[PDB]
């Protein structure tokens, strides 16, 4: 009846798919990512530490800020990839708090962890993290103070909130001169259509990054230049900007037109044809004056030899992106038709002036106060310090951005989590139940943001932060802790200022990382 | 004495082929093996249920407490739970509501059978008891509905109907995401004093646009859609001209070129001086026409040449390439225009009307967005996620996938009347089947009775996850159904459920009458194939 | 299992017709919609069909650009050719690249002085054969005693072509494939 | 918890292994234990449940003993034998508590290493744990209870119920509870001039499987695992005072010595060398038979010359046997062990004084096996226990847990005070440890605090073993103790709750002077001060270093 000798069992899953039960899996989830917390841990602070990463293709990478560390970082396991999410979606979103979003989140996994060793399912310490952050958004709003009512500067306000962006980067000595560049140029903006293409940085080799220097109007870098090129002048006093789409090439990327002539007389019509077509296009455009053309798609030979005569600038080759830079700057948009062009679609700068710096040669516009854009040419030692000082003041940009679609105050250096901590702890003792010991563990890991400051600084924890406990028993706001006098006090008198959306998404990004993989017991892989 | 034979009908079927028959102990096997895959269900089961994660073989991870979407990534070599696979895969494609209730059923038919089995009852008899209550389990659900529902149109009657669905899938999020649910129902039924007939309806009305980052409770209600694309040419007014004509075309805005490859020829040098102007003044003349009209938007499904840009630019007119086609007609039932692959001119009657179109970033990615105040619009609607992680987000679409699912399940048919939910119709029906059992005498009683045992599961599952005894509150729960009152007993889910009795009407938990015949049909018949066969035979890899 | 490989793989547009009475249609048809897709992509494809005498400053573009083609990794082999007149194997790879253009219509055939190609280029390294792809060269071929010298025929430079990647190995209109009308009339009487 | 390895560093050039220091190693220490400390945790207790390890070989162990899981559980990480020597030493020297001074070990390492992260110093953390224990031997002090107004062995018997839990043998304790406590007291002899002691593994155990655990049979007297000499000897020596003559001697072919080398002339010699060689040993078998032996005990062998001159008489003979049980078969029939018969006098002789007495010797069948059931002894009482079970691993798990049980009820009769039992004293520590230090103040206040949340691990650990709900219990049980602990002196019923606490079957709180849940004091004195010392030797470790083997 059997086929054959015998017959041998089926595995229900896959050969080689890993899979487990019970409360191992979910620990050594939480686990994973304590692990991945403590490359963290350090980093969190004014005075903490760079993390130097460098992955299989033998490309260094420095970085302050945790979105790029996970990005370089390939993360297989899934509930470390939260962290990674949260981070990204931290930095698409505001753009500060990467760090401390990853902390928080694995500290309250972290607080969950004896919970878990009790019979306590995951379905009751979710619900207590998730009825203490509704709680906690609403107490961060009652701590937003406004600014119209004392009236003050708006100028001022930017700088006030950048201050706090600078630290923990290479940035922190040298911010009295870096943030009147972020700021300055982010006011260039529009408020209405603040745009976050508008700000590249382009990553320059040499120089010191002090040297640089702020300018409305925008480069580009050389490109290509065909014979023709250092025969212009290379400074103008008010040239008119002009931007074409078309392709000025002699049938280069055209179509193949099938031309057959039958006559000798004919032959020498055609050929010149394209001669007379080319210089048609040359001289229409030599009759407005442009005196600097641009155009993303190449420039033909000819044509430089043209422009080089009657000292007209031209360039090619530019990307779409930086090209969309220049005509919010220039004014009028970009017209591919010779014929259809105007004089009143042209820009205009009052000063032009080419130099060389990293012996790169740059072509910049100067004197542009109607332009809605900005540039930004960080100069810097080595390409880390050049790519970690761009980031750096990308965050800056990003607090400025947020600030001024909503302008609230709230208290740093680890206040606010106190603050909201103690609040917590006074609706939790009117509980009596098994939600007051979770709200008591969402207050203690809330309170972990002070640790890492006082950690890298090198004085002990828990002395200052029992100071600390003492003293919000009264009535007290924007209390923490900073390292220049090496002692506690008002952060307000000490004039250090947040955006309140930094601790709102960290809270709700850090509880909804916490509730995915709390709200699991297995991992399953596949092959 | 030290080599077999090797069993000389080796000469038949090749060593690939396995037989596992019955009498070798198939049943065994099988009923037994599938309780792994049966308690992955069982756990992910209720509003306190653990989602399960799950890494395919080309990487993409998914975190779903469900049924079909699990196991359709498992690759199971087990040819018995692919019976249970692709029948949980017919509830989601059907009415996309039942996945785990099929499964804990179909499962639990199998598991409850190892005593008539082991007994000694035949096997087809036992298809035959559970066909006939089958039969009577469908007659009896008719009588026990007190949710017959007529209106179907205001938002506060959802409210019996999204919510339970959306408790069950991350019980956490009940009032924000039944609002952005059923507000988004409210767009896609059109205003009206009395809409019959059987109106239209279809899961693609209701779409899902997943931006990261952003807390959940800042989620809001699109009635237009949004799409990760970068505008073209200008910045929109955003008040002037009050409303926009949007014309879709299929094909892209260029000179008509045929199908067949052709090339440019020319004669003489005379030619050559009018090509340069001749295409000019031929695309002129079809976009000038456009112009006339005032059609402010064009949508163009290919690619979009730059001579056609150009002239666009200058009249402030906006473009989207819009590439694949699906998503193409979406956005015209929203304007309410018709596609025309000609180019022709635009027509009154065939253009629709747009209010605004404004550009921003959300999640700071640059979007589109289509939304538009005082339109009117038609089987179109839009629910933009916030979220921390994408994995999160795509089971939030999934979740709202099933419950306009369950609209699609109610209006298609005449009448998708609620029933009590939170362990109360189960119970009603293991009392119902015990007295049927009695009534016809039989060798086929003992299988009626087993049949009303496995819907024991339904209530002790909440309980399970919610940490309590089922020993106390299972029990309990029968003493209150001893006598309307006793219909509406419950299983209650808190820090108070000592008692073990919760009133429904309190928070309004209720199910589907449809839901749950097609889900017993399914699991029967799943149970059905799985106890009829008696032979597997399978092959090499 | 090859035998149920050979009905639709040995068969193309033309010779599935074959199978309709025998084979069902499902199954036919089926494939035949995906034959049909394949030999529509090779007529857009066919943007060349004669030999392009080109001269410098364009060979920057003819010969570099075209080869990355629509650079969807649409490459383009180009097979250029620096001829010169004096010697007997530039005439003769002149009549292959014509032969070539008429029937390989994808594959781009550039030609040129070999004197205008190089600055001071040794005329005894004459004729020249290199093939671009994507802007990198496949092979710098050297004169033709590789391919039989003097007594170079079509066959030899089609099977050439394979060996770069040009063109498929079971592609129908190679002459290795392209089997006479006469020779499979006699292989049908004789089965 | 620990990724991407260290590297392999230049600068110092170690031979072996690599240097690895900072934070990991205590990470990795800590997990070491956590490895060994999930296993012995869900063990814990009544509600409890053990695995089974197999040996390579078919053969495998279901055992409970903290002891016997980590003996067989080779650990190659060097902070992981601390604890396996811990258990070692801990069962040896007390036999009770094996699983709860890992689980203490576990738990104090863990949150040790929280504290160092914390940045306070490991030196202060072992300073707030030695003052902090200082106080809790002086606290285990005040709640003794002396043993009053007790019916018969009722304390005996409850006290050996707490150690026979956690056991398969549980179920039968209303049965074990009185055999083993008529055990130890018929073992019970002098020593030091009035100090009571009982002999270690004075109690046998004998492998029968067979009938049940509940039919288990106490002979009392003395049992030994032996079969007989010659099939022909009698099985059932009747009537009173049968004498035991226990011998060391050997009786076979007797060789000479190894220095002798026989040379002799004449042929004629070896008839009565030959007879003579053999007949030495009769001169000593001939004067006790004539002695009326009618049982001989040796642990040496005999052999057919012997054998036969014993059965020509009715006697019955003893192969190979271990040489401890021979001792206390003296000790009980009032025998003397000789190693070598002699005198003081110059010619050999048997004196009638080192015969020993007893009412009844007979060799029962266990269903397939020869032992020699020894009652009614004379100079000594004895006792033998009678193992019985379903199949050897579970005889062998009632080894080991007869051998719990009979150390446990051993220390407690050397110290009349007793302790309660079931998480109060850990209950009690707790609360009473959060409220010292509080007037020290400034650094030693989170150490001590954390020290006492490190005792919870036990209430906690019985409450998850039961698949209930934990912290229901935990905030009964230390709201119940603080209130009393609190509480006036004068306050009868808050005073009594200082006495109870957390039961495992029904569920709820109950008094365990009614339920019997009782341990003996010495079970928890010295059991923290080994986990102290564990901690101590794990906690100090800042480097770890490997040198490869050769
Ligand atoms: N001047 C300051 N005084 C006190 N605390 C500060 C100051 N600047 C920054 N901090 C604190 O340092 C912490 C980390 O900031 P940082 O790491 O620089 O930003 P991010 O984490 O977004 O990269 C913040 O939580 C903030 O409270
Ligand atoms: N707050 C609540 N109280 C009582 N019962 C609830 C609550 N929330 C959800 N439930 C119950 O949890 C069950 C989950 O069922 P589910 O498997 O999601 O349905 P389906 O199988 O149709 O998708 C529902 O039947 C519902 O009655
Ligand atoms: N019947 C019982 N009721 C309450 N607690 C008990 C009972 N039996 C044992 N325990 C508790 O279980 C703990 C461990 O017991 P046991 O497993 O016998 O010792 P060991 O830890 O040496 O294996 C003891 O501290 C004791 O308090
Ligand atoms: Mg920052
Ligand atoms: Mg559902
Ligand atoms: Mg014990």
């Amino acid at each position: 009846m059997n086929f054959g000798s015998q017959t041998p069992t089926i595995v229900v899953l896959k050969e080689g798919t890993d899979a487990s039960q019970g409360k191992g899996q979910i620990i050594s989830n939480i686990n994973a990512c304590v692990a991945v917390q403590e490359a963290l841990k350090p980093t969190l602070g004014p005075l903490g530490s760079d993390i130097l990463i460098v992955t299989s293709n033998q490309k260094t990478t420095i970085s302050n800020d945790g979105a790029t560390i996970l990005k370089l970082l390939d993360v297989v396991h899934p509930a470390a990839k939260t962290l990674v999410d949260i981070s990204r979606a931290q930095d698409a979103e505001v753009g500060d708090g990467t760090t401390s979003v990853t902390i928080l989140a694995g500290e309250l996994m972290k607080e969950a962890k004896p919970f878990l060793e009790e019979g306590i399912s995951s379905h009751l310490i979710m619900k207590g993290y998730r009825k203490a952050v509704s709680l906690a958004v609403e107490k961060i709003n009652e701590l937003a103070v406004d600014i119209t009512s004392e009236k003050s500067s708006g100028r001022e306000l930017l700088e006030r909130c950048a201050r706090t962006a600078m630290s923990s980067k290479l940035i922190h000595n040298n911010a009295d001169f870096f943030v009147k560049m972020c700021v300055d140029a982010v006011l260039s903006l529009d408020r209405n259509d603040l745009d976050d293409k508008l700000i590249g940085i382009k990553k320059i080799p040499g120089g010191a990054m002090e040297e640089s220097l702020f300018i409305n109007g925008v480069a580009f870098k050389k490109t290509f230049s065909y014979a023709g090129f250092e025969q212009q002048p290379k400074k103008f006093n008010n040239p008119k900007i002009l931007s074409l789409n078309v392709e000025l090439e002699l049938k280069a990327e055209k179509d193949n037109a099938e031309v057959r002539v039958e006559h000798v007389e004919d032959y020498q019509a055609i050929v010149d044809a394209e001669w007379q077509l080319i210089f048609e296009k040359l001289r229409q455009v030599e009759e407005t004056g442009a005196n600097i053309v641009l155009s993303k798609l190449p420039i033909g030979d000819l044509a430089t030899q043209f422009f080089a005569d009657r000292n007209i600038f031209c360039a090619g080759r530019v990307s779409a992106d930086d090209m969309n830079r220049v005509i919010q700057a220039v004014g009028g948009s970009i017209q591919s038709t010779t014929s259809d062009i105007k004089p009143e679609h042209l820009g205009t700068c009052a000063l032009f002036e080419e130099m060389q710096i990293g012996s790169e040669r740059y072509n910049l516009f100067q004197g542009c106060p109607q332009a809605k854009t900005c540039t930004l040419l960080l100069r810097g030692g080595a390409e880390q310090v050049i790519a970690e000082v761009e980031r750096s003041l990308h965050d800056a940009i990003m607090i400025v951005k947020r600030a001024l679609q909503n302008k609230l105050i709230v208290a740093g250096g680890g206040a606010t989590e106190m603050e909201v901590s103690k609040c917590l702890r006074d609706y939790s003792k009117t509980i009596a139940g098994k939600q007051q010991m979770i709200i008591n563990a969402f207050a203690k890991a809330l309170e972990v943001i002070p640790r890492q400051l006082c950690e890298n600084a090198g004085f002990d924890a828990i002395e200052i932060l029992n100071k600390l406990r003492l003293a919000h028993s009264k009535g007290e706001k924007w209390y923490g802790v900073v390292f220049e006098t090496e002692n506690i006090g008002d952060n307000f008198a000490k004039f250090v200022w947040e955006p309140a959306l930094v601790k709102i998404n960290a809270l709700n990004s850090a509880t909804e990382a916490t509730n995915l993989i709390l709200s699991v017991d297995e991992t399953i892989t596949n092959k | 004495s030290l080599r077999l034979p090797q069993n000389p009908n080796a000469g038949l079927f090749k060593q690939g082929y396995n037989s596992y028959s019955n009498a070798d102990g198939q049943i065994i096997k099988s009923i037994a093996a599938i309780r792994e895959l049966h308690q992955m269900c069982l756990t992910s089961m209720g509003p306190c249920g653990r989602n399960k994660i799950i890494v395919n073989h080309l990487g993409k991870i998914i975190i779903t407490n469900d049924a079909a979407t699990m196991l359709r990534e498992l690759d199971i070599v087990h040819p018995a739970v692919k019976v249970l696979v692709m029948a949980t895969e017919q509830q989601k494609i059907d009415m996309g509501d039942g996945t785990n209730l099929v499964m804990i059923l179909a499962g639990e038919l199998l598991n409850v059978s190892e005593k008539l089995i082991s007994m000694g009852l035949s096997a087809v008899e036992i298809i035959q008891g559970y066909n006939m209550a089958r039969k009577f389990t469908l007659k009896e659900l008719d009588e026990m509905v007190v949710g017959e529902i007529t209106d179907k149109n205001d938002k506060n009657e959802l409210l019996k109907m999204i919510k339970p669905v959306i408790s069950s899938k991350k019980y956490g999020s009940e009032d924000i995401l039944s609002e952005l649910v059923s507000e988004a129902v409210s767009h896609v039924l059109p205003v009206a004093q009395q809409a019959g007939e059987i109106p239209y309806f279809n899961v693609d009305s209701i779409r899902v646009v997943k931006i990261m980052g952003g807390s959940l409770s800042n989620s809001t209600v699109i009635k237009g859609m949004v799409f990760n694309r970068e505008p073209e040419g200008h910045v929109k007014s955003l008040s002037e001209d009050k409303k926009h004509k949007v014309a879709v075309f299929t094909c892209p805005l260029d000179i008509a070129n045929t199908e067949t490859k052709g090339t440019v020829l020319l004669h003489n040098a005379q030619e050559m001086l009018d090509f340069s102007k001749g295409e000019e003044k031929q695309i002129d003349a079809m976009m000038k026409e456009i112009a006339d009209m005032g059609v402010e938007c064009i949508v163009a499904g290919a690619g979009v040449g730059e001579l056609a840009l150009h002239y666009l630019n200058r009249y402030g007119i906006l473009v989207l390439k819009v590439p694949s086609k699906f998503e193409l007609r979406r956005l015209c039932r929203v304007c309410g225009a018709t596609p025309l692959p000609r180019l022709g001119a635009p027509t009154p009657e065939e253009l629709g009307l747009v209010e605004t179109v404004k550009t921003m970033e959300i999640g700071g990615d640059r979007v589109t967005v289509f939304k538009q105040e005082q339109g009117e619009i038609s089987r179109t609607s839009t629910i933009i996620l916030r979220g921390a992680t994408q994995n999160n987000l795509d089971d939030i679409e999934r979740a709202i996938d099933d419950g306009v699912a369950a609209v699609k399940g109610l209006m298609k048919p005449s009448g998708g009347k609620l029933l009590p939910g939170a362990g109360a119709t189960e119970i009603e029906l293991i009392s119902r089947i015990t007295k049927y059992g009695e009534r016809t005498p039989g060798l086929l009683q003992l299988a009626i009775k087993q049949f009303a045992v496995a819907f024991e599961v339904v209530p002790r599952t909440l309980a399970e996850t919610a940490g309590l005894d089922v020993n106390e509150v299972l029990p309990n729960l029968y003493a209150a159904h001893n006598v309307t009152d006793h219909l509406y007993k419950g299983v209650d889910i808190d820090g108070e459920s000592d008692e073990g009795v919760k009133d429904i009407r309190e928070e309004n938990i209720y199910d589907m009458l449809a839901t749950k015949k097609f889900a017993i049909n399914v699991a029967t018949e799943a149970a059905t194939t799985v106890l009829s066969i008696d032979q597997i035979i399978m092959a090499k890899k | 299992a090859k035998q149920h490989e050979n009905r639709l793989e040995d068969k193309d547009l033309s010779d599935l017709e074959e199978l309709e009475d025998d084979e069902d249609e499902d199954f036919l048809e089926a494939y035949k919609i995906k034959r049909l897709n394949e030999i529509r992509k090779l007529q857009e494809r066919s943007k060349f069909g004669e030999v392009f005498h080109i001269n410098k400053p364009e060979y920057n573009k003819e010969v570099t650009l075209a080869s990355q083609g629509k650079k969807d990794d649409g490459g383009v082999y180009v097979f250029v050719h620096l001829s010169l007149q004096s010697k007997l194997q530039s005439r003769i790879l002149s009549h292959l690249f014509q032969s070539a253009a008429c029937k390989f219509r994808e594959i781009k055939f550039v030609e040129i002085p070999a004197n205008r190609a190089i600055e001071n280029y040794p005329e005894s390294n004459c004729p020249t054969l290199i093939v671009y792809y994507r802007g990198e060269v496949i092979k710098n071929m050297i004169t033709l005693l590789e391919l039989g010298g003097n007594n170079s025929k079509m066959e030899d430079f089609e099977d050439f072509m394979v060996k770069v990647g040009a063109v498929a190995e079971g592609d129908n209109r190679l002459i290795m494939n392209r089997d006479d009308e006469e020779s499979r009339e006699e292989r049908k009487l004789h089965y | 918890m620990s990724q991407l390895f260290n590297n392999s560093r230049s600068d110092t050039l170690f031979l072996g292994g690599e240097k690895i220091s900072g934070d990991d190693i205590r990470n990795q220490n800590v997990l070491a234990t956590m490895a060994v400390a999930n296993v012995v945790k869900s063990s814990l207790g009544p509600v409890g449940l053990d695995k089974m390890l197999v040996d390579d070989i078919g053969d495998f162990t279901v055992t409970n003993d903290g002891a016997t899981i980590l003996s067989l559980l080779d650990v190659q990480h060097p902070a992981g034998k601390i604890l396996v020597e811990l258990a070692q030493q801990q069962d040896r020297e007390i036999g009770d508590g094996t699983t709860s001074v890992v689980i203490i070990a576990s738990e104090l390492l863990k949150r040790a290493n929280e504290l160092v992260k914390n940045k306070i110093h490991p030196t202060t953390i072992i300073t707030g744990f030695r003052v902090a224990l200082r106080e809790a031997i002086r606290f285990i002090n005040e709640v003794l209870s002396t043993s009053v107004d007790t019916l018969g062995k009722e304390t005996l018997i409850n006290i050996a119920k707490t150690s026979m839990s956690s056991k398969i043998i549980g179920a039968d304790s209303d049965f074990f509870s009185n055999m083993v406590v008529d055990a130890l007291l018929a073992v019970k002899t002098q020593n030091s001039k009035g100090e009571i002691k009982y002999p270690v593994k004075a109690v046998n155990v004998l492998k029968a499987h067979g009938k049940s655990a509940t039919e288990s049979l106490l002979v009392p007297g003395y049992a030994l695992n032996c079969t007989v000499a010659s099939q022909a000897m009698p099985k059932r020596i009747a009537g009173g005072n049968v004498k035991i003559a226990c011998l060391d001697l050997n009786l076979q072919k007797a060789r000479m010595a190894m220095g002798v080398q026989i040379n002799i002339d004449d042929p004629e010699q070896l008839e009565q060398i030959r007879k003579r060689e053999a007949g030495i040993v009769l001169e000593r078998v001939k004067k006790i038979i004539d002695a009326g032996a009618q049982v001989v005990l040796t642990t040496k062998g005999i052999d057919d010359l012997c054998l036969k001159e014993f059965v020509e008489a009715k006697i019955m003979g003893v192969r190979r046997c271990k040489k401890e049980d021979l001792r206390r078969i003296a000790r009980a029939t009032g025998a003397t062990l000789v190693s070598s018969m002699s005198n003081l006098e110059g010619e050999e002789t048997f004196e009638s004084s080192y015969l020993g007495l007893c009412d009844e010797v007979v060799q029962a069948k266990f269903s397939d096996d020869e032992c020699i059931l020894i009652k009614g002894t004379s100079k000594h009482s004895s006792s033998s226990i009678i193992l019985r079970g379903a199949n050897d691993y579970s005889l062998d798990e009632m080894e080991r847990s007869l051998h719990d049980s009979l150390s446990v009820v051993k220390r407690t009769l050397e110290s009349g005070n007793v302790v309660p039992g079931g998480g109060c004293v850990e209950a009690a520590l707790n609360i009473y440890l959060d409220n010292f230090a509080t007037t020290v103040g400034s650094r030693e206040q989170l150490a001590i605090a954390e020290f006492a949340a490190a005792l919870l691990i036990i209430p906690k650990t019985l409450a998850v073993n039961a698949a209930k709900d934990s912290s229901e219990l935990v905030a009964k049980l230390r709201s119940y103790h603080a209130a009393s602990q609190m509480a006036k002196p004068e306050d009868v019923k808050r005073r009594s709750y200082r006495n109870y606490g957390l039961d495992l079957i029904r569920g709820k709180i109950v008094d365990e002077i009614h339920a019997g849940v009782l341990e003996p004091t010495i079970s928890k004195v010295k059991s923290l001060k080994s986990a102290l010392e564990a901690c101590v030797a794990i906690l100090r470790i800042d480097t770890m270093i490997t040198v490869d083997p050769e």
